[PDB]
């Protein structure tokens, strides 16, 4: 006779076996699973599967006032400039006309709250220095004002004149340059910028493109949609700043 | 490819930030120091650190445990400095190695053991403590605080609670850097090859699990750095291209996908499963089963290789064979 | 069939190699040239194993083993069943794993976004050449790999750890262990904390940056950040791995006695010998 | 630090396991020629004359052999014992026939355990079985003994280091850890297991279920026994200069049959061997050697595995004079 032997060889270890995978698919299945549709369900064509696979709207209370609350029905009935290249359900699209100001692809933006991010007290989060004038350069960074910018066609697109800092983090998210011969000031985002001792090289875009960078409402804020719309920009780029970059690679 | 993920280009700073909790904002103690090659992959601010009642007391208690291991230690090679010194990683506090049961056992076998052990518990304790209270004080969910609970079952599983249950103090692991890693096999050993324990299997899987994700979660919101990804809670309460890309990313990759939001839950179970799969498997260990491997045999699991040498049949059951 | 917000980003572009001929979906799943060579090599390999398994003496999934080849055979083909279709599966997983990687790239690529996971997945595969290329060529034979099976496999990891009396004194070993529970723990802190900010519950307010960043500052002094956390993230788990390659690659070329020995090194310094 | 490949491998199980040696090529060749010293047999000289137990005075044991035999053995003796001293070490020069010199009482002990071992440890020794030469090496005392307490260098030839010498308290650890190949397990396998048969190796449980009634609280072993055993078999792998995967299929470390190798039974038998030479023989002598000789608390030095194997699988790579010198075993 044994410990943890139960009638008809079953043993302890057995079941807490059964138990354990019972345990594991529930909170994969039923739990985690679901969760991961708080966003972006229900699919784009009241069928049951479609109740079944959510779950209950959870709200979030804003700290700044408000309540967000998902999942939620979220119609994305902005226009898009896309055309089919085939008949077939798995086909891709394209873009009609100038996908980077059309914000196409690589090159979209989410609807986001037209709202100004903020910090824990209500200042704007992401500001340029020149307003928040108490964070500096930190001892012995490149100090990037002044220098020119250079495209990737290796023209010079206009001149680094502020850096703009999140100031929840200690981080700087944007640099704020000038359009060369356009009379208009242009954010970029940092993960753009090879930032050297004497120059600022960026290879998403091409200089001329640096034209038509989303403007910004207020010129001493940006709001979180306008923040996308700014990183979508360049990253739009990646793809088409040339009639090359959509093709193969090799 | 984006610099920013590599390392901070250029580093700011300005003014040292502090959120008031509801209680001990006087308990902060120090001087808010920077620091420039830390912040080229961090956060350049180190300091100030939060005291406590909670936190002094771990660290009595802490001290008090490691100054009776470091001392038994010492001891084990005569108190000579340079010794210690060198024999470091070989020298362990070790538990009763005699039979006594679950009776204290005598100082010179296992009873400082005890006591450290005892001092240790205390400590890590009082530290959980310090981590539930902080996030309530300033406002937070306690889900660190509960899965921190596991890891620290999991130590008074292999502590005591085993040790108890089948009701012997030489069960548990030796304090030491070798001795305790020592145990890791003699206990393996005594319960018929770990590798066929399903927990242990269960644990590694989680384990290698977050090993997968954190890779895998950590390389998506590096990839999503150009839109912002990493200001994660509003891009959980304002969803963004960031973790669009990031989702669709997985989606077109693997068929399916999480939310910038579930996926750090997805994230916080795999750790957490890790600790109570290890706690399972070491709760049934000695209690309900003695053989891993035969049990996987007496299931059909464990699988059969033919022989290579020729097979070798246990000399000590032959007619004749001695003692 | 699309997500709500999943239509826009839907462009064509993006492959690395054959441009619009692969250039779909099916389902949720991108195509791709990559998810053609992809689906080959897995059709393959699971083909082979499951026909190779039907030689095998037992049809329950815990005891199925496809071995390599006796140490014998060196680097040379082996007869089928003699470590031949273990030969085969071993080009497919290669040829799988890699489609599956470069695939990655592509979908990164249309996305707009870093190459950094298709990047990370380097890693696991890179140590999976480790195991059933780099060591076994090294030591002159395919028949060092490891079986693929799900118990079997860990026995040959228990052997191949007491060939070397303990392998917990590996100090590659020691490293890769470090670095596996660390990460657990850190994504355990990770995910937990950006949980208990957006979860505070009692329908209190969701916190900020800031309070994330205070949780840590107060609980151990410092705190390393959002982006920051990631990359660190990123880092220890590469390195359960890029560390723990050498302790693997080592035993056995480059050291064969036991590791407890290895730290004579240190032990015995003629100094306090 | 980390020794050059490349390294010679075997194949110890079943395609797959990974289980067999690992050698570098470099440590076995150097062995290969310490173990080649080993003097070939004399040439044989023919059997005439009479029995030596009437021409000679004291012939206990050797009394068989004919005097062109006998003093072949004693040419061999010599070589094996003290090719050094000649054998004016056990002998007074004039009177042979003196057990004067203690060499003399004690060699004759040497003699029968010798031929012991040849004739009932089959089991083990089998073709090549031992010699003098075995485990002396061409010395009086062989370069490889242990006493009641660990002991450093392992290799007597070899001058201690003041923190090795047994009497320095801090080199405890050191003495120990060196013996089971230089983990830290806190046991002394060889007093343990290897003096006497009061404890038994085996720690792993026979059944898939906790049997009652030797499972709960101070009926059980405890798990300290389960460290010794993997102490044991740390000093056994090294003692043979081999890993566990020479023996056993990891697999299983407690079955026998298909998950053990042919070596795992021949060691086994070898364990029993030890601790009849040990309690029979080699303890005994503390009564008949100089107080010199014997250990802190006066026991005679006794043999482990290393004593004859001396770092390879087979001592001396399996070279053998069981054929030459057919008076040393086995006994017909
Ligand atoms: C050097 C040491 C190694 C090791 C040591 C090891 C241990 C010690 C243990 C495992 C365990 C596991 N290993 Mg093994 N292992 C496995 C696969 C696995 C799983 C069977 C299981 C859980 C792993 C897990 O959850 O990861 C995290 C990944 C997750 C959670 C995503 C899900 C992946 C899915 C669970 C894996 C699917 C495996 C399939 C059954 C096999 C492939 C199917 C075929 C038909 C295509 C693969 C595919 C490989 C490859 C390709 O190299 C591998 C290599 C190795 N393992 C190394 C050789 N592994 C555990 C086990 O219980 O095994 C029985 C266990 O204890
Ligand atoms: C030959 C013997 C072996 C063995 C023996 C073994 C045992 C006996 C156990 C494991 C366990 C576990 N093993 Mg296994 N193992 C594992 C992986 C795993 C872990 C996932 C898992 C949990 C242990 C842990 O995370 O501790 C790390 C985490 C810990 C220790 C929690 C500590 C957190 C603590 C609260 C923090 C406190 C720190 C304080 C600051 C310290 C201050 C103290 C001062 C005051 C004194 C792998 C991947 C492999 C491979 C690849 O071979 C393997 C092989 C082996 N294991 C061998 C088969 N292993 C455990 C398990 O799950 O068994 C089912 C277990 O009990
Ligand atoms: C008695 C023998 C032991 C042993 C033997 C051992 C060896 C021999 C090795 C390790 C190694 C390692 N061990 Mg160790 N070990 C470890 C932990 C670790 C791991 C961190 C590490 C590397 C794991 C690996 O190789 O993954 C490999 C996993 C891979 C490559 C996964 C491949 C991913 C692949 C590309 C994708 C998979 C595709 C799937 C088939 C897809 C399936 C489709 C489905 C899912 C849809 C722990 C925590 C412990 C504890 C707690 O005791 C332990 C004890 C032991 N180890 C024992 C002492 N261990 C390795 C190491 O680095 O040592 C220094 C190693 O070689
Ligand atoms: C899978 C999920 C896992 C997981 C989970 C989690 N793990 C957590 C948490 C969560 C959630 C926390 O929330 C908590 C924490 O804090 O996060 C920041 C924590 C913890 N994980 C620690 C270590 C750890 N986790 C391990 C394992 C896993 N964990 C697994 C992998 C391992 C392994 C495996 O080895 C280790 C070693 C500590 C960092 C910390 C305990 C602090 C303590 O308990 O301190 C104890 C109190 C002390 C005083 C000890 C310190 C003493 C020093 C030497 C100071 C004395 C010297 C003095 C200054 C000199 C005086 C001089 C004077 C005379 C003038
Ligand atoms: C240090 C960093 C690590 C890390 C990181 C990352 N990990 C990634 C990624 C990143 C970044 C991805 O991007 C990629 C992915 O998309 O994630 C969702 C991926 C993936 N990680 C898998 C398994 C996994 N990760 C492990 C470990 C780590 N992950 C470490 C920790 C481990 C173990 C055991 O440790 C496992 C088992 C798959 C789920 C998935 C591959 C899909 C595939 O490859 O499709 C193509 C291939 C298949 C679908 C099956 C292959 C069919 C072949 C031909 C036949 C099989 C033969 C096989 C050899 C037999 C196995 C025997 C077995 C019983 C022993
Ligand atoms: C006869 C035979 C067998 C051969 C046929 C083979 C066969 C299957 C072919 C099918 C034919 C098809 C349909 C056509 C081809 C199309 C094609 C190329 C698709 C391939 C299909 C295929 C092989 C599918 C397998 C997919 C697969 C490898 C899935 C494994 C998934 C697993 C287990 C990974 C574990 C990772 C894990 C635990 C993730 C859980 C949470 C997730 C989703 C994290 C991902 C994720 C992370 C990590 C974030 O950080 C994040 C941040 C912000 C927003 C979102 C996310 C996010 O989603
Ligand atoms: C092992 C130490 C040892 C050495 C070396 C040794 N002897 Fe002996 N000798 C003995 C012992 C012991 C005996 C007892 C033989 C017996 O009891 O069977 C013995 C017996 C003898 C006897 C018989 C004594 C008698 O008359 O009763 C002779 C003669 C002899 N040895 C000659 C030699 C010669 C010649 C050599 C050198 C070639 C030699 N011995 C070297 C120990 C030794
Ligand atoms: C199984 C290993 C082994 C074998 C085989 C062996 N010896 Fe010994 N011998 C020992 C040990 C152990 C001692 C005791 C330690 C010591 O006194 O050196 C010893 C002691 C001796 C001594 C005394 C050494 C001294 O100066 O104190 C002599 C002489 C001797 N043996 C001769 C022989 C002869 C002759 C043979 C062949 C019959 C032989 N030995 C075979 C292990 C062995
Ligand atoms: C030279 C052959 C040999 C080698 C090498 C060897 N073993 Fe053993 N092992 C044995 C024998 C024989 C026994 C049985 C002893 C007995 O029962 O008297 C045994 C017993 C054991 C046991 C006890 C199992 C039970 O039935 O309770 C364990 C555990 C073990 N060995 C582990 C190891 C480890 C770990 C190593 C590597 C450090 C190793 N062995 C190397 C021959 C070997
Ligand atoms: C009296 C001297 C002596 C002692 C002591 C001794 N051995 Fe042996 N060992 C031998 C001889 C002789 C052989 C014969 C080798 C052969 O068969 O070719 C051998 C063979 C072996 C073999 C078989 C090697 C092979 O490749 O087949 C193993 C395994 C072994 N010994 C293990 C041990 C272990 C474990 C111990 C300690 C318990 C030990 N030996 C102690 C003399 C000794
Ligand atoms: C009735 C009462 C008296 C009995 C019950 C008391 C009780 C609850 C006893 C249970 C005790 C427990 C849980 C013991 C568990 C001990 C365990 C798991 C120890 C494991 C590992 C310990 C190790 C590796 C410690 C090594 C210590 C040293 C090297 C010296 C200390 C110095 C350090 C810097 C600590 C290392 C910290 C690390 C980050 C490196
Ligand atoms: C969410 O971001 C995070 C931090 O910054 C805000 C941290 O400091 C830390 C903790 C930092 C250290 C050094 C443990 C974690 C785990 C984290 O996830
Ligand atoms: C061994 C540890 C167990 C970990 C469980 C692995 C989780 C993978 C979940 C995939 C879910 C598949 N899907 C699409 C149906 O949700
Ligand atoms: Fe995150």
């Amino acid at each position: 006779m044994y410990h943890g032997a139960l009638a008809q060889h079953l043993d302890i270890a057995q079941l807490v076996w059964y138990a354990q995978w019972l345990v594991i698919w529930t909170v994969v299945l039923l739990y985690l699973r679901r969760e991961d549709r708080r966003e972006g369900y229900p699919l784009v064509e009241p069928e049951d599967g479609q109740v079944y696979e959510l779950p209950y709207p959870k709200t979030f209370v804003l700290p700044h006032g408000g309540t967000v609350t998902v999942p939620r029905r979220r119609p994305e009935t902005r226009e898009l400039k896309l055309a089919q290249t085939d008949g077939f359900e798995g086909a891709p699209l394209q873009p009609t006309g100038n996908p980077l100001v059309d914000a196409v692809g690589p090159a979209s933006y989410a609807e986001r709250a037209e709202v100004v991010d903020a910090t824990v007290d209500g200042k704007a989060k992401i500001v340029p220095l020149r307003v928040a004038t108490d964070f500096s350069i930190a001892e012995g960074d490149v100090d990037p004002r002044g220098l020119p910018v250079v495209a990737a066609d290796g023209v010079e697109a206009g001149t680094v004149t502020d850096l703009w800092v999140d100031r929840s983090e200690h981080y700087f998210r944007y640099l704020e340059l000038s359009v060369a011969g356009s009379a208009r000031t242009a954010l970029i985002p940092l993960g753009f910028c090879d930032v050297k001792k004497d120059k600022i090289v960026v290879t998403s875009i091409l200089s001329e493109q640096f034209a038509n960078v989303p403007r910004l409402q207020s010129r001493d804020q940006i709001t979180l949609r306008e923040e996308d719309k700014v990183s979508a920009y360049y990253a739009g780029g990646l793809l088409y700043a040339t009639p090359e970059r959509a093709e193969s690679l090799l | 490819a984006d610099y920013q993920t590599i390392y901070t280009q250029i580093q700011a700073r300005g003014p040292h930030i502090t959120v008031s909790g509801e209680w001990g904002d006087n308990d902060r103690v120090g001087k808010p120091f920077y620091s420039y090659w830390l912040g080229k992959i961090g956060d350049a601010q180190i300091g100030p650190i939060y005291l406590g009642a909670s936190g002094i007391a771990a660290f009595a208690f802490g001290s008090t445990a490691i100054l009776i291991i470091l001392f038994n230690m010492a001891a084990e090679v005569h108190f000579d400095p340079l010794q210690f010194f060198r024999q470091f990683f070989w020298l362990g506090l070790y538990p009763p190695k005699a039979q006594y049961g679950m009776g204290i056992p005598p100082l010179h076998d296992g009873g400082w053991w005890l006591m450290a052990g005892l001092f240790m518990t205390l400590s890590l304790g009082s530290w959980w403590i310090r981590v539930y209270s902080r996030a309530r004080a300033l406002g937070l969910g306690t889900h660190i605080a509960w899965n921190f609970a596991a890891a620290i079952f999991f130590v008074l599983c292999i502590g005591c609670i085993h040790p108890t249950l089948v009701g012997s103090w030489s069960e548990g692991v030796p304090f030491g850097i070798w001795p305790h890693i020592d145990w890791l096999t003699a206990f393996s050993i005594r319960y018929g090859n770990f590798y066929y324990c399903p927990w242990h299997g269960f644990s590694i899987g989680f384990a290698y699990g977050c090993g997968l994700l954190f890779a895998a979660h950590g390389a998506t919101i590096l990839a999503v750095a150009r839109f912002g990804g990493d200001r994660e809670i509003e891009q959980i309460t304002d969803r963004g291209t960031a973790v669009e890309r990031a989702a669709l990313f997985w989606r077109w990759t693997i068929g399916f996908n999480a939310t910038i939001e579930s996926v750090h839950r997805w994230g916080w179970f795999f750790s957490l499963m890790v600790m109570v799969s290890a706690s399972v498997g070491i709760l049934l260990t000695g209690t309900f089963v003695d053989n891993w491997y035969l049990w996987c045999v007496k299931h059909g699991a464990a699988p059969d290789y033919p022989a290579y040498l020729p097979a070798t049949p246990d000399p000590a059951s032959l007619p004749g064979a001695p003692k | 069939a699309l997500l709500s917000f999943e239509r826009k980003y839907r462009v064509r572009g993006g492959t690395l190699i054959g441009g619009d001929l692969f250039d779909f979906w099916v389902g949720p799943y991108f195509v791709g040239f990559f998810g053609v060579s992809a689906i080959f090599f897995i059709f393959l390999g699971v083909s082979l194993i499951g026909y190779a398994a039907s030689q095998g003496p037992t049809w329950d999934p815990f005891a199925i083993s496809i071995n390599p080849p006796d140490l014998k055979y060196g680097l040379g083909a082996a007869p089928l069943l003699e470590g031949g279709f273990w030969q085969a599966i071993t080009v497919c997983a290669l040829g799988a794993f890699i489609s599956w990687m470069l695939r990655e790239v592509e979908i990164s690529r249309k996305l707009g976004i870093g190459w950094h996971v298709p990047l990370a997945f380097c890693v696991p595969i890179f140590m999976f050449c480790v195991l059933q290329v780099f060591r076994p060529l090294l030591l002159g034979s395919w028949g060092h790999a490891f079986p693929y099976g799900i118990l079997s496999h860990l026995d040959w990891v228990n052997n191949f750890g007491y060939q070397y009396l303990n392998w917990h004194y590996n100090p590659g070993h020691m490293s890769s262990v470090s670095f596996l529970f660390v990460n657990a723990m850190a994504l355990g802190l990770h995910g937990g904390l950006i949980l208990s900010v957006a979860n505070p519950g009692d329908g209190d307010k969701v916190k900020t940056a800031e309070h994330e960043n205070q949780y840590f500052r107060d609980v151990v002094g410092y705190s390393i950040g959002a982006l920051s956390i990631h990359r660190l993230g990123l880092f220890l788990a590469s390195n359960i791995f890029l560390t723990g390659a050498f302790g693997t690659i080592a035993s056995g070329p480059f050291w064969t006695r036991g590791w407890p020995e290895w730290w004579g090194w240190w032990l015995d310094i003629p100094f306090w010998s | 630090c980390f020794e050059p490949p490349p390294a010679t491998t075997t194949q110890t199980g079943f395609r797959g396991l990974s289980m067999g040696e690992v050698l570098h090529p470099a440590t076995v060749k150097a062995k290969k020629e310490r173990d080649a010293q080993y003097p070939p047999a004399l040439a044989a000289v023919k059997a005439e004359g009479p029995p030596v137990s009437q021409v000679y005075k004291n012939v206990k044991v050797l009394g068989n052999l004919t005097e062109a035999e006998f003093l072949r053995t004693m040419t061999a003796i010599t070589e094996w014992v003290s090719p050094q001293e000649g054998c004016t070490y056990c002998h007074d020069e004039n009177n042979l026939a003196s057990e004067a010199k203690y060499p003399y009482v004690v060699a004759r002990r040497m003699l029968e355990m010798t031929r012991a071992i040849n004739t009932n440890w089959t089991q083990h020794v089998a073709q090549t079985g031992v010699t003098c030469y075995t485990c002396h090496r061409g010395t009086p005392l062989p370069p490889y003994v242990r006493y009641l307490e660990p002991t450093l260098p392992l290799n007597n030839r070899e001058t201690p280091t003041h923190v090795e010498r047994v009497e320095t308290r801090s080199g405890y650890v050191v003495r120990l850890a060196k013996y089971t190949a230089y983990s830290a397990l806190n046991y002394d396998p060889f007093t343990m297991f290897l003096a006497n048969d009061k404890r038994q190796v085996r720690v792993v449980p026979q059944t898939a279920l906790p049997l009652v009634g030797v499972s709960r609280g101070k009926e059980r072993r405890p798990l300290s026994d389960a460290y010794a055993t993997f102490a044991l078999m740390m000093s056994i792998s090294d003692s043979l200069g081999t890993n566990c995967t020479f023996c056993h299929n990891a697999q299983t470390f407690e079955s026998w049959g298909k998950k053990s190798t042919p070596q795992r039974a021949i060691a086994w038998w070898g364990i029993r061997m030890v601790r009849d030479l040990n309690m029979n023989y080699l303890a005994p002598l503390n009564a008949s050697l100089p107080a010199s000789r014997l250990g802190r608390q006066g026991e005679a030095p006794q043999a482990d595995c290393r004593t004859c194997h001396q770092g390879v699988t087979k001592p001396l790579f399996g070279a053998s004079r069981l054929k030459d010198y057919p008076e040393l075993g086995p006994i017909k």
